[PDB]
C-alpha cells in the first residue's frame, strides 16, 4: 500500500526522465486544473493519458494501484509527438517542453497553460542611445546558467535579468548617419555596441526553473555541474520583474511561490537518473491549500522524505505555485 | 539580418542568418561561435524548442530575435 | 551510500552500500531485497560489465551512481 503517499510508477525502458517529470507536474494543481478543463482520439491520446495520469498521482485517498503504468503516454509520445527511441535515455526538460507545446498544439485544434508566461527584452545602441523595440517572449521554463562560496538560486535569477553589452551589432540608425565613402560609393554597415537586458514581464500561476547543469568545457567536452544550489521553499520574484513571440503586437510580496517540487539528476554528463521531491497531495481539511508533508520518488519506489532533506539536494528542476495575491 | 543567441555562460551572441535559414543552418553558425556539436545543442526560442528541417521564418523569427541554447541532460 | 539499480523489468532499486563493497556484496544485497539469485545477475555500468571480485571504488562508481541489472 501507498497510505500517506502516492503511487510510484513502472520504469518502461530508461523512462525515468518522464516519471520524474510527471511526479512534479502532479505536485502542481494549478496546471491539473488546465487539464481538466482543456479535457473537457490517436490526436488526444497524449492530454488523456496524461490527465489520467496526474490524476492518480494527485489524489488524497490512496488509489487501487500502487504502481501505475504510463505506456499510453510512452506510445503517444513516441508514436505521434516525439520519435524518440524505446530504451535511451531523455532530458526531462525537453520532454516538459514537449508536453507543454504538444498540449498547445492539441488546443489549438482557451486559456493559455499556467506554466505559461512573458520576458520583457530591452536593447539600445550605445552610440546613439535609440532603443529598439521591446520583445516580449513566452517562457515554459526559465533555463538559468548556473554562476561560479555556494550559489544561490537567487544568484542565477540576478545574473539572468542582469543587463549586458553585445558588440557589433547592427544599428541601422548610426548606419544611416554615416557618411559614404568615395571608393562608386560605399556605405559600410554600422555595427556598435548595445546594452541588452532581459527582464520578468508575465509572471505564470506555475513556475518551472530549469537549472543549467549541463554545460560545455573549454576542452570542448559536455560536463555536469554538480554543486548544490541553495534554494527556498519561498520565492519572491518582485526584485525581477512591441513584438511578442515574433509577431508585431500590441502594448499599453506580490509575487510570492511555494515549492512544490524538485526534480534532481543523478549521474554524469552522459546518464544517469532521475527521481523526484513532491509534496503529498492536498488534503480536503488542510489548513493550507498545500501538504506539508514530502516524498521521494524514484520511479515505481516512494516513501516520505523530509524538507531538510529536499532543500539539500542537487535541484535540476524545481516546480513552483504562485500564492494567492496579497 | 542578425538575431541573438543567449549561450551556456547567458551571455547574448550575435548570430547571421537569412529568413531561409535552417535550424541546421542556425546551430552550424552557433558552432562555429561556440564549438559545440549541432547534434548536441538544443535552441528555444518564445518556450518552443525549434527543430531541425524548418526555417527561421516557419517560426516568425525576425530581426534582433533571442534564442536560448541549452544542451541535452539525459537520465533513465 | 545510495546507489540505484535499474532493471528492465519495470523496478528501480535502491541500494546502501560502501565504495569497499565488493560486487559479489552487491548482488548479495539484490538477492536480499529482490529474491534474485546471483547467479543470475549480470551489473552493469558505463557499458561495463562488473566483476565479482571488484569493489564499487575499482570502478568509480559514486553516491547515486547508476546501475543496470540484466539478468542471464
Ligand atoms: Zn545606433
Amino acid at each position: 500500500s501507498h497510505m500517506g503517499m502516492v503511487p510510484g510508477l513502472l520504469n518502461l525502458g530508461n523512462t525515468a526522465f518522464m516519471n520524474s517529470l510527471l511526479q512534479g507536474l502532479a505536485a502542481c494543481p494549478s496546471f491539473i486544473r488546465w487539464l481538466e478543463d482543456f479535457t473537457s482520439e490517436r490526436e488526444t491520446q497524449l492530454s488523456r493519458s496524461l490527465m489520467q495520469l496526474l490524476k492518480a498521482l494527485s489524489s488524497h485517498v490512496p488509489g487501487e494501484d500502487d504502481v501505475l503504468d504510463a505506456g499510453g503516454l510512452l506510445e503517444a509520445l513516441r508514436l505521434y509527438r516525439w520519435h524518440i527511441s524505446s530504451f535511451e535515455e531523455q532530458d526531462a526538460h525537453e520532454l516538459f517542453h514537449v508536453l507543454t507545446s504538444s498540449l498547445e498544439e492539441e488546443q489549438e485544434r482557451r486559456t493559455r497553460h499556467p506554466f505559461h508566461g512573458r520576458l520583457t527584452s530591452y536593447m539600445a545602441c550605445k552610440r546613439c542611445e535609440q532603443q529598439s523595440p521591446v520583445h516580449y517572449d513566452s517562457f515554459d521554463s526559465l533555463s538559468l546558467s548556473i554562476p561560479s562560496r555556494p550559489v544561490t538560486l537567487d544568484q542565477c535569477l540576478q545574473h539572468f535579468i542582469s543587463s549586458e553589452t553585445i558588440k557589433e551589432v547592427e544599428c541601422e540608425n548610426c548606419t544611416k548617419q554615416q557618411a559614404g565613402e568615395l571608393v562608386g560609393e560605399v556605405l559600410e554597415s554600422q555595427r556598435t555596441t548595445f546594452v541588452k537586458q532581459l527582464k520578468l514581464g508575465k509572471l505564470p500561476q506555475c513556475l518551472c526553473i530549469h537549472l543549467q547543469r549541463l554545460t560545455w568545457s573549454k576542452e570542448g567536452s559536455p560536463i555536469k555541474r554538480q554543486e548544490h544550489v541553495q534554494f527556498t521553499e519561498y520565492l519572491s520574484l518582485d526584485r525581477y520583474k512591441a513584438i511578442a513571440n515574433g509577431v508585431d503586437s500590441e502594448h499599453c510580496s506580490e509575487y510570492l511561490f511555494r515549492l512544490t517540487a524538485v526534480l534532481v539528476h543523478h549521474g554524469d554528463m552522459h546518464s544517469g537518473h532521475f527521481i523526484t521531491y513532491r509534496r503529498c497531495p492536498a488534503a480536503p481539511r488542510g489548513t493550507s491549500p498545500f501538504s506539508s508533508q514530502w516524498l521521494w520518488v524514484s520511479d515505481d519506489s516512494v516513501r516520505k522524505a523530509s524538507l531538510q532533506e529536499v532543500l539539500s539536494s542537487s535541484a535540476y528542476l524545481l516546480f513552483y505555485e504562485r500564492m494567492q495575491r496579497p | 539580418m542578425q538575431i541573438f543567441v543567449r549561450t551556456l555562460t547567458g551571455k547574448t551572441i550575435t548570430l547571421e542568418v537569412e529568413p531561409s535559414d535552417t535550424i541546421e543552418n542556425v546551430k552550424a553558425k552557433i558552432q562555429d561561435k561556440e564549438g559545440i556539436p549541432p547534434d548536441q545543442q538544443r535552441l528555444i526560442f518564445a518556450g518552443k524548442q525549434l527543430e531541425d528541417g524548418r526555417t527561421l521564418s516557419d517560426y516568425n523569427i525576425q530581426k534582433e530575435s533571442t534564442l536560448h541554447l541549452v544542451l541535452r541532460l539525459r537520465g533513465g
